[PDB]
């Protein structure tokens, strides 16, 4: 006697979020069978931080946020605590004492098409690093010098974000990997999510 | 101060993420064109080519604003200076499109030109395989002569007016870029400046090429004497014992490699054959097996196995009459992790070694892929054509060939086997050197001046007779263009890379054998299981252009220039024997003897 969580509505959503503006789902008042995700055959990365991956079906938590996005397979090594580079610094930062799991897989059959996809964006310049779990969905022109930028692109004046361009024949370090980051929370209050 | 470093670093980190896809989309249109010459592909190729060049002009213009004198980090000075250089944009738009028609027409004439039988105009030969089989295997002087001149009369004569226009436009483009001529533009890959004590100059390349060739002529004169002395058995009334060689009797349509003279000139025919062409046909190998065996060599020295996209997307076998594909072997890096080979292979020792060579370009292309966009290129033209040929120096050995089952396990490594092997290697590697130097000397002068329009073919054939010791079967006048009848002349590539790689391959080979802890003669060193020799190479391949070639060489072999000593020390066991064989016959040649007049 059981009631499973809506992981299906994230792990097999049709359309994922552009990494600069990542999606967040709350999970609460539910049972989550993490062992099914751990025993998945498709996942290429399943690194868990601060919590042992086999153990999750024993734990109970107040809240769980599943964050989802898509990035080049070569940038998946920036989704970990303590990393640097233009995903970790400016698009999505995990904290230095993250407790959670990072889950990722190749999606070249879906997120990539002939002629090039050009939907998925990422932020390429920022005036400072993000604080952990911050978002910056904005398009004001970055200024690289002493000339006032007047809200127009040009010399020393760069648009803040750039598209990915997945074609089907690009190599593994440039194919689209879907990523889901689970960020469990215990908040000195009731548990609302458990393993069965 | 630091603002005009951070402004430049910011700008290049715009370029490296904006350029990367425009270059990919351009490359992928050229692959679709070369895999079938079709107007539907030529449209896409022109469209994606225009997008790339039209972009480059805008970023080049933005880069022009920053002071070249203010940036101090060496790699950013290199990476920025590549944008500040104009290139082709100095010409008017009509004149630039005129040049792009010339290049595409010369390329199409070469890749689709043909000759046909004079009784049977229904029967026509492309260069590959048609005329190549005739020039590689026919022992009829008359058929060889026909196949040799018919390509020069039927296609070399078409390219003369185009090559005139190409010489004119490329010089005016190069001169508006402050080079003296388009030859000087090409010598510009060897230039090193700003780093004092490791500098090199575009004039000095001519000094070091002509200075090293002087120390190679003695081995060549002895090898030429031996080849001439034996071809008189096969073509008895046609060859003088004291003259230069007839051009069509060399082992190739141009005489670029003498490899296919081996069967006519092999020293000790009673031993098992070192040319494994017959053993591969007997065991029924094929295109995929040849590239699989190439892959095993690179991985056993600890370099990466091939990307799955290589095996799925490459064209390793001729597509046949269904597609007018190009068949000159090429190694392609498209960008974005995508690497391919286009090569119409067939079961031969030549295609087995050439599979090692073109796969050697892909290994260097995989190694420097972490570098930023404008440095993600080889350290020098010569290193790019050397990194593959280091593996053929190792993979061709009777020692290695027995270990892969192309020789019988009872084969004996005796003192006649050693000369049967070196005489094969000397045909390829020393036979190609004078041709490779001489052809580029002609182009350097044709771009510079000192060869006027009514003497192009005059001075070419004078230099083939004087420098190379080869003579034309019948005179060619200034309506012909023989040089244009070779791919690298037709399709706008510098040839000197094939000279300088021929020195670098022995410098690196000696320095890799020491990492494999080898002792004994250099000409039986196999590096094939030494991960230590592979690492000594890999840690120089991963650089791209980021450190000057003089220093990238000097770190690996302890010299800051190209050196002849390891080449000679490889062939010395042959050279001593050729000096013995030639004691009763003439060494050198008269330039006055003629196949037509005599
Ligand atoms: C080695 O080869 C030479 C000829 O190339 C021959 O004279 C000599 O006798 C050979 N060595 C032996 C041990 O017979
Ligand atoms: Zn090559």
């Amino acid at each position: 006697i059981t009631n499973l969580c809506p992981f299906g509505e994230v792990f097999n959503a049709t359309r994922f979020a552009s990494v600069y503006a990542w999606n967040r789902k709350r999970i609460s008042n539910c049972v989550a069978d993490y062992s099914v995700l751990y025993n998945s055959a498709s996942f290429s990365t399943f690194k868990c931080y601060g919590v042992s991956p086999t153990k999750l079906n024993d734990l109970c938590f107040t809240n769980v946020y599943a964050d989802s996005f898509v990035i080049r397979g070569d940038e998946v090594r920036q989704i970990a605590p303590g990393q640097t580079g233009k995903i970790a610094d400016y698009n999505y930062k995990l904290p230095d004492d993250f407790t959670g799991c990072v889950i990722a897989w190749n999606s070249n059959n879906l997120d990539s098409k002939v002629g090039g996809n050009y939907n998925y964006l990422y932020r390429l310049f920022r005036k400072s690093n993000l604080k952990p779990f911050e978002r910056d969905i904005s398009t004001e022109i970055y200024q690289a010098g002493s000339t006032p930028c007047n809200g127009v692109e040009g010399f020393n004046c760069y648009f803040p974000l750039q598209s990915y361009g997945f074609q089907p024949t690009n190599g593994v370090g440039y194919q689209p990997y879907r990523v889901v980051v689970l960020s469990f929370e215990l908040l000195h209050a009731p548990a609302t999510v458990c393993g069965p | 101060q630091s603002t005009i470093e951070e402004q430049v670093k910011t700008f290049l980190d715009n370029f490296n993420h904006k350029a990367e896809d425009l270059f990919y989309q351009s490359s992928l249109a050229s692959w679709n064109y070369n895999t079938n010459i079709t107007e539907e592909n030529v449209q896409n190729m022109n469209n994606a080519g225009d997008k790339w060049s039209a972009f480059l002009k805008e970023q080049s213009t933005l880069a022009q604003m920053y002071p070249l004198q203010e940036i101090q980090n060496l790699q950013v000075k290199l990476q920025l200076q590549a944008l500040q250089q104009n290139g082709s944009s100095v010409l008017s738009e009509d004149k630039s499109k005129r040049l792009n028609t010339i290049l595409n027409t010369m390329s199409t004439i070469y890749c689709t030109g043909k000759v046909c039988n004079p009784d049977n105009p229904q029967e026509c030969l492309l260069l590959e395989p048609g005329l190549n089989e005739i020039m590689a295997n026919s022992l009829d002087y008359n058929e060889r002569l026909w196949a040799w001149e018919s390509w020069r009369s039927e296609v070399g004569k078409q390219l003369r007016p185009l090559y005139e226009e190409y010489v004119v436009l490329k010089n005016e483009m190069a001169r508006a870029n402050h080079y003296e001529d388009y030859g000087d533009y090409w010598r510009g890959d060897y230039e090193v400046n700003g780093v004092d004590g490791y500098d090199y100059s575009r004039g000095q390349l001519i000094e070091d090429v002509e200075h090293t060739f002087e120390e190679i002529k003695p081995l060549y004169e002895h090898l030429h004497a031996y080849v001439r002395a034996k071809l008189m058995n096969a073509y008895p009334s046609y060859i003088s014992p004291i003259g230069c060689l007839p051009a069509h009797l060399l082992g190739d349509m141009w005489g670029r490699f003498w490899t296919n003279l081996y069967s006519l000139t092999v020293p000790f025919g009673q031993k098992p054959n070192i040319d494994v062409t017959d053993a591969m046909v007997d065991q029924a190998w094929d295109a995929q097996r040849i590239f699989k065996e190439a892959e095993k060599f690179f991985v056993s020295v600890g370099l990466p196995n091939m990307t799955q996209g290589f095996w799925e997307n490459s064209m390793l076998t001729d597509p046949g009459n269904v597609q007018k594909a190009c068949c000159h072997p090429t190694a392609w890096d498209l960008g974005k992790g995508d690497f391919r080979i286009l090569m119409c292979t067939k079961v031969t020792m030549d295609d087995f070694l050439t599979a090692h060579h073109e796969m050697g370009h892909i290994q260097y292309d995989m190694a420097y892929a972490a570098q930023p966009f404008l440095l993600r290129n080889g350290a020098n033209e010569g290193f790019h054509e050397a990194v593959g040929e280091i593996m053929s120096l190792s993979a061709a050995t009777p020692k290695h060939l027995k270990s892969i089952g192309l020789l019988s396990p009872d084969f004996q490594e005796d003192n006649e086997t050693e000369i049967n092997f070196l005489l094969k290697q000397a045909l390829t590697i020393v036979g190609t050197l004078p041709f490779t130097y001489m052809l580029e000397k002609w182009r350097w002068m044709v771009f510079k001046g000192e060869i006027p329009k009514d003497q192009w073919m005059k001075k070419w054939w004078e230099m083939k007779r004087e420098i190379v010791g080869v003579v034309e079967p019948v005179p060619h006048d200034e309506t012909y263009c023989d040089p244009a009848s070779l791919f690298h002349v037709s399709n706008d590539y510098s040839f000197i890379r094939y000279y300088t790689r021929t020195l670098y391959q022995f410098q690196f080979q000696e320095a890799l054998c020491q990492a494999a802890k080898h002792e004994g003669p250099l000409h039986k060193c196999d590096i094939s299981n030494s991960t230590e020799a592979g690492q000594k190479l890999f840690n120089m391949l991963r650089l791209g252009k980021s450190e000057p070639w003089t220093l990238a060489l000097e770190n690996v072999v302890g010299a800051k220039n190209m050196n002849v000593r390891p080449l000679l020390n490889y062939f010395e066991p042959l050279f001593t024997w050729l000096k013995d064989q030639n004691k009763n016959s003439f060494v050198g040649w008269s330039t006055d003897w003629s196949p037509y007049a005599d």
